[PDB]
RNA sequence: UGUAUAAAAAUAGAGGUAGGCUACUCUCCUGUAUCGUAGAAGAUGGGCGAUGGUUGAUGAAACGGAAGUGUUUUAUUGACUUGUCCAUGAAAUUCCAGAAUCCAUUGCAUACGACUUUA
RNA sequence: GCGAAACCACAGCCUGGGGGGCCAGGCAAAAUCAGCGG
RNA sequence: CUGCCGAAGUUUCCCUCAGGAUAGCAGAAACUCAGAUCAGUUUUAUGAGUAUGUAAAAUGAGAGUUUCUAGUGGGCCAUUUUUGGUAAGCAGAACUGGCGAUGCGGGAUGAACCGAACGUGAGGUUAAGGUGCCGGAAUGUACGCUC
């Protein structure tokens, strides 16, 4: 049952927003399990993607995945801002996140 | 993904790297730098074995012919009394790696 | 000031525990029980004596050690040899009648100031009411708590009271005549 | 309060860079500020406040002001130490700082050894 | 953080004085530039010495001599309110004597809302003997039996965790 | 106006009376019924003594109006169970009888004889 | 961050959990909530009964008078309620009267940064939720209590049986021989 | 994508310990825990050790009403039984992707709807 | 059955703050008929 | 349609009447010195009464001129004195700015408040304001006061 599961999962909160300008370029990820700003150097450069899933079956498959990369620690508390190459949409406000493990530095 | 491996020799950025083939069933292959958790498990003897037939031409696309069956065959033959006689190893590179609940990668080291 | 130490010399009693808040004080007399949630304190019992300490605190929880030692002197005086309540009564010009029920524990008055209502009292646990013959009028309160007795004694006055009148004119009524010990 | 804020009491600091190492109160500054040292090398005498530590029950004589050669010498001739490990507190705390720095290998040996424990459940 | 300065200087040598006497103080700044402005401000104030005819022949930082030494602190100090004279002696036992300072400004600006220009240090002194103390709680703190429980109970050991939103057992405090 | 708690003003929801507040349970009282519901027929006026003491009309004749319900017997079909809860009086359970009148049968079929009778 | 938890109310500051519980029903996290009724406030009693008919008073709303009504209005107001984000996250926050049986069979978590104790200095002046709200218009504080008082019967035999079972598995730990391995590797 | 985990109570204290209402001793000071965890996504076998564990189908019996979303006692069943030790296979996926209404009737109703009847 | 005209930026829930559009709140379920305020 | 440049918002006078002005601000063309020529600047030297004016080094800048041709000569807000005032507002000037032609962040909302002057985008970092939740950011550290 516990033979998988090798990425770390994660909430994309929001956009990296002013009070009152949301800049969807850069998303915020809090990776569960993350506790400090000095704690988010290790997830710093990883990849995370979101997993969703669509009616259409293109290529035998409804799930679809968006990429995207952990860039820089936010905050104090350890949630960190991502870029991804498609900017998530703001539907997913409190969606899971997997950040997967690679590219590794150990 | 998640098998345990042991890296046979450096070939630039990407590592030769199998397990014992009776052991996991992984044949000699390339993996990057970035996509290898190093362990800090006991060292296992590689430089009996031979690595330099190793380059990546012969990795490179031009069924698998015998010799490369044969050749593993013989790395393994190599490897195999040195992970016998280390306790837990030979067990331990057919285990399969994955993160129970409640687990943090940057604390719990390797 | 950081400390505040108050001391008790336990008197013979039985038991005095300080179990959870709850001193469920046992004397020769018998056992009461009361709750201690009331404030934040320390209370030891070790040998004879029994400790009150209040840490670094304000003169608001101060004030609260010498009521709760008064408190504690209460009923352990009264689980000891008990409290007796005198009580008078003084008529003008009609004759009150008191009648005793269930052992004196609840108490009616009738024909107060030609009105004609039957007071009953129900005297709160712990506390019972009897008339004593010694002395006309006489009315004892045995109880095992001052405030017990003490609030059935006030509510027995102010239901025994005067409505729209003079009070230097009238004076029928039921009033405090002293208090003490059983023994 | 068998907690008891006493010159002389080991205390065992919990933040700061010396969480984890033992020390023992040596004057009390105030009810916010105290002074406190330990013979080993590792740590120096300082005066740290009542927020980062919690006391613990062993207290060992101390006259106070007792400069950290004294200190050393009572707290060697009263064998605190070891006398700490021998609570059931303490033996938790380094079986959580063992597990700390185990590696992959040292995990899968403890899967071996508590599957190992567990196939008996021999009960009559 | 403050630290402690020790700043001497002089008014400039001219034909008319041509040996100006050397000024000392032991005043608190921030840094060094904060102990020049509060010289000329506490000096000119008082002595009417003028800016641009003084220079400084030397600040020093005077670290303190017995650190580890727990001590008792005599503070003159003189607010500024609305009326804006007032002889106030507080008094602080701790170790050292910038930090004894330290929680003066603390307690001035909490007690008394006391800002840090309006209020001049007088003088600081140390209180060796006990007899010479005045202060009950002070005095009560240096009794031979002091003894207290650690008050706060739960500013000890608080929750120690990163970030613990939903513990799963109730915490003990005590 | 007239009384503002009767508001609204509006039609009753229900053709027949319903007992909303009910006389509180006691245990050690005996089993006993609380509600009936008759039909109101008409009224007539009766002549009847007045033995009201204290009253300037005691011990004499009084004529007062009366109305006439018929209260034909019922017959108990069924029961119901009711659960007291954080929620309310939740209805748990309802076991009913064999033979129901066929009054009963009327009552759950709004055009009985086109139906099949399939009631129960 | 399980997809379902419970938070057992009892000791808890109303605005202090529910500033807690707001971020976390955002964050997509299904949190119910357990006895409301022992919720409490900081202030006497008097004073947050009298704050309460100032909300009656205040008439055209639906003063709501429940014990998890009244804190569902207090995570109301810490949500963008008016915006579908808020209000899809309104409706995750499942607040209950004491414990409904398909949660009293679930382990209950408690937030360590809004429990009373830790919150409130020793002496100070509060007030519980449950008590207040049966002396606004509440009808349901006798009942509440007595079906509590009945779980905590079971729960409680329920873990005398769960302790004797734990306490054999107790005493046969120790004959495992590999509990000196255990302790060389600090397990 | 282990959808793993149910006393309560108090924080100026609780729990456990054996005897005859307790003496005394112990535990608490976090879940950084406890439980479950290999297998070409979990193969085929071979032994050695124990009457176990895990489940699927059950035969059920008992329990659970506060919203019973189930729990237990389990007899049963045939699998799987890494408990421990051996042999076979992976690969060029050769660097991540039955009812009701209307028509009809009634009048306890009614601006028209609607409502109460009957059919 | 026959059948208009005025009128029409866009529309239409209230409290408070700067009116119906702004800010913060209360709330928020279609389609309609009848009497009738602003 | 896009681009470039871009004010005054006021003195001056004349003037029965409305205005007319000269000047300033904004421009376009033709010509000198590579200047110690200027400067919403301060110094040097003062003289007189801490200020005041004056003439004579620091710093920056290329500074100039004659000629014509538009537009403009409102007001609002706040400071300085200020004389006249009183239940209290005030009343009056002189003076200085900014808004007037100007988006942006903050101040819940806003004509004058706090920051900041705007080509189109990327990253980094700040200002004022802030970090319980709505809401991006510590349910931070330390010392205190208040029911």
């Amino acid at each position: 049952a516990q033979g998988h599961r090798l990425y770390v999962k994660a909430k994309h909160l929001s956009f990296q927003r002013s009070k009152h300008v949301i800049h969807p370029g850069t998303s915020i990820v809090k990776i569960e399990g993350c506790d400090s700003k000095e704690e988010a150097q290790f997830y710093l450069g990883k990849r995370v993607c979101y997993v969703y899933k669509s009616s259409k079956a293109v290529r035998g498959s409804k799930i679809r995945v968006i990429w995207g990369t952990i860039a820089r620690p936010h905050g104090n508390s350890g949630a960190v801002r991502a870029r991804f190459v498609h900017n998530l949409p703001a539907k997913t406000f409190g969606s899971s996140l997997r950040v997967m493990l690679y590219p590794s530095n150990i | 993904r998640g098998k345990r491996v042991v890296v046979l020799s450096q070939l630039e950025d990407t590592l030769v790297v199998t397990g014992p083939y009776k052991v996991n069933g992984v044949p000699i292959r390339r993996v990057n730098h970035r996509y290898v958790i190093a362990t800090s498990a006991p060292k296992i003897d590689v430089s009996g074995v031979s690595v330099e037939k190793f380059t990546k031409a012969y990795f490179a696309k031009q069924a698998l012919p015998a010799e490369r069956i044969a050749d593993q065959k013989a790395v393994d033959a190599k490897l195999l009394p040195a992970i016998k006689a280390i306790p837990n190893m030979k067990e331990y590179l057919a285990a399969s790696f994955a993160l129970s609940n409640g687990d943090r990668p940057h604390l719990m080291k390797f | 000031d950081i400390y505040k130490d108050e001391t008790l010399t336990i008197p013979k009693g039985v038991t005095v525990d300080i179990k959870a808040r709850n001193v469920t004080v046992t004397g020769p007399r018998g056992t009461l029980k009361q709750n201690l949630r009331h404030v934040d304190i320390e209370m030891k019992k070790q040998g004879n004596t029994i400790k009150f300490i209040v840490w670094h605190g304000s003169r608001k929880h101060n004030a609260c050690i010498r009521s709760v030692y008064s408190i504690i002197n209460n009923m352990i005086i009264g689980v000891t040899q008990g409290f007796r309540y005198k009580m008078r009564l003084v008529y003008a010009h009609f004759p009150i009648n008191i009648n005793l029920t269930e052992n004196g524990t609840v108490v009616e008055i009738r024909n107060f100031l030609g009105e004609r209502i039957t007071r009953v009292i129900k005297c709160l646990p712990g506390v019972t009411v009897s008339i004593s013959s010694a002395v006309k009028d006489e009315i004892i309160l045995e109880g095992n708590s001052l405030e017990n007795v003490s609030q059935s004694a006030a509510n027995i006055k102010q239901i025994c009271n005067v409505r729209n009148k003079d009070i230097r004119k009238f004076l029928d009524g039921i009033y405090v005549s002293e208090r003490g010990n059983i023994e | 309060f068998k907690r008891y804020v006493e010159v002389g009491r080991v205390v065992l600091v919990t933040k700061g860079e010396y969480t984890g190492k033992l020390a023992v109160i040596v004057d009390i500054v105030d009810h916010k500020r105290a002074l406190i040292d330990s013979p080993c090398s590792e740590f120096p005498r300082q005066v740290i406040r009542y927020g980062s530590v919690v006391l613990t029950h062993i207290v060992m004589k101390l006259p106070r002001g007792a400069r950290s050669g004294i200190v050393a010498k009572k707290w060697k001739a009263q064998d605190v130490c070891n006398k700490w490990a021998s609570s059931a507190w303490a033996k938790k705390l380094e079986a959580k700082k063992v597990r700390s720095q185990l590696n992959d290998f040292d995990r899968f040996a403890v899967m071996r050894l508590k599957k190992q424990r567990r196939e008996q459940v021999n009960v009559a | 953080a403050l630290k402690e300065y020790q700043v001497v200087g002089r008014k400039v040598p001219t034909e008319h004085e041509p040996v100006p006497k050397l000024f000392r103080m032991r005043l608190f700044a921030p840094n060094e530039s904060v102990a020049k402005s509060r010289y000329w401000y506490f000096l000119k104030m008082i002595n009417k010495v003028k800016k641009a005819t003084g220079e400084i022949v030397a600040i020093n930082e005077i670290s303190e001599p017995k650190p580890l030494k727990a001590k008792v602190f005599g503070i003159w100090i003189r607010y500024d309110s609305r009326s804006g004279t007032h002889n106030m002696y507080k008094e602080f036992r701790d170790t050292t004597r910038v930090g004894a300072v330290e929680a003066m400004y603390a307690d001035m600006a909490a007690r008394h809302r006391a800002r840090f220009r309006s209020i001049r240090i007088l003088k600081v002194v140390e209180v060796e003997k006990k007899e010479d103390v005045r202060r009950n709680y002070v005095k009560q703190l240096l009794n031979p039996h002091l003894k207290f429980p650690l008050p706060h109970r739960r500013t000890g050991v608080v929750g120690l965790a990163g970030k613990k939103v939903f513990a799963p057992h109730r915490p003990s405090t005590f | 106006h007239g009384s503002l708690g009767f508001l609204p003003r509006k039609r009753a929801s229900r053709q027949r009376g319903k007992v909303k507040a009910f006389p509180k349970d006691d245990a050690s009282k005996p089993v006993h019924l609380t509600a009936f519901l008759g039909y109101k027929a008409g009224m007539t006026h009766i002549v009847r003594d007045l033995d009201r003491p204290g009253s300037k009309m005691h011990k004499r004749e009084i004529l007062e109006a009366v109305t006439v319900i018929e209260t034909p017997p019922m017959v108990v079909v069924g029961v119901v169970g009711y659960v007291e809860t954080p929620r309310g009086l939740r209805s748990l359970t309802t076991v009913w009888a064999e033979h129901l009148s066929e009054e009963v049968k009327r009552r759950f079929y709004k055009n009985w004889f086109k139906s099949k009778k399939k009631a129960f | 961050f399980q997809k379902v938890v419970v938070i057992d109310a009892k000791g808890h500051l109303l605005g202090r959990l529910a500033s807690v519980v707001a971020k976390q029903l955002l964050g997509g996290q299904k949190v119910v909530v357990v006895r409301c009724e022992e919720l409490n406030i900081s202030g006497h009693f008097f004073r947050n009964k009298l704050k309460y008919l100032a909300y009656l008073r205040k008439a055209c709303a639906f003063h709501f008078r429940a014990p998890s009504r009244i804190f569902q209005k207090a995570v109301r107001g810490m949500l963008p309620h008016k915006t579908a984000r808020g209000q899809a996250a309104l409706e995750h926050l499942q607040a209950v009267e004491g414990i409904p049986p398909p949660f009293d069979k679930q382990k209950r978590v408690v937030v360590p940064a809004a429990l009373r104790v830790l919150r409130l200095k020793p002496g100070r002046k509060y007030c519980t939720v449950g008590r207040l709200s049966s002396e606004v218009g509440w009808k349901y504080n006798d009942i509440v209590a007595k079906l509590e008082e009945r779980r905590k019967v079971k729960s409680a035999a329920f873990y005398q049986a769960k302790l004797a079972k734990q306490k054999k598995i107790a005493s046969a730990k120790e004959a495992s021989p590999v509990n000196q391995k255990l302790s060389q590797f600090g397990y």
